[PDB]
């Protein structure tokens, strides 16, 4: 076995920006990695394709994954609405870490964030499950559209996504 | 501040 690689094609107000691919650490957090992988292929009949990054704060992170309400309040996992914090083995060590957003202990759904800096205050509270493999320059380009309070100036969407490996 | 939540986003 090998860790799955999934990709997102990002568009800015409908114009293609580029592809970011991610390695998911299924060897360390199998349940959390599987949730993100199945939401990226859309194989359960719902997922990330066509959803947006609703909150981007330059120097911190890009947050997305609300494919139900689309405004930052929704999303659901493939296990039902929410699931537990699988473990906190991995930390938020630098740019490119993929981690889960939540509303406290054991509330993981589908929303996630890509870190653009080390965010150690989130360690032990948000489950790290992947990292950017290629396309960190597209994540950096995305940051230019965010703001200190998180609203974006352009609509940043996942135009397409799926599994490569 | 700098949190990443779903529901009540804080400062």
């Amino acid at each position: 076995m090998v860790n799955p690689t999934v990709f997102f094609d990002i568009a800015v107000d409908g114009e293609p920006l580029g592809r970011v691919s991610f390695e998911l650490f299924a060897d360390k957090v199998p349940k959390t990695a599987e949730n993100f992988r199945a939401l990226s292929t859309g194989e359960k009949g719902f997922g990330y394709k066509g959803s947006c990054f609703h909150r981007i704060i330059p120097g911190f992170m890009c947050q997305g994954g609300d494919f139900t309400r689309h405004n930052g309040t929704g999303g659901k996992s493939i296990y039902g609405e929410k699931f537990e914090d699988e473990n906190f083995i991995l930390k938020h060590t630098g740019p490119g870490i993929l981690s889960m957003a939540n509303a406290g202990p054991n509330t993981n759904g589908s929303q996630f964030f890509i870190c653009t800096a080390k965010t150690e205050w989130l360690d032990g509270k948000h489950v790290v499950f992947g990292k950017v493999k290629e396309g960190m320059n597209i994540v950096e380009a995305m940051e230019r559209f965010g703001s200190r309070n998180g609203k974006t100036s352009k609509k940043i969407t996942i135009a397409d996504c799926g599994q490569l490996e | 501040x700098l949190l990443v939540t779903v529901g009540l986003v804080l400062a």
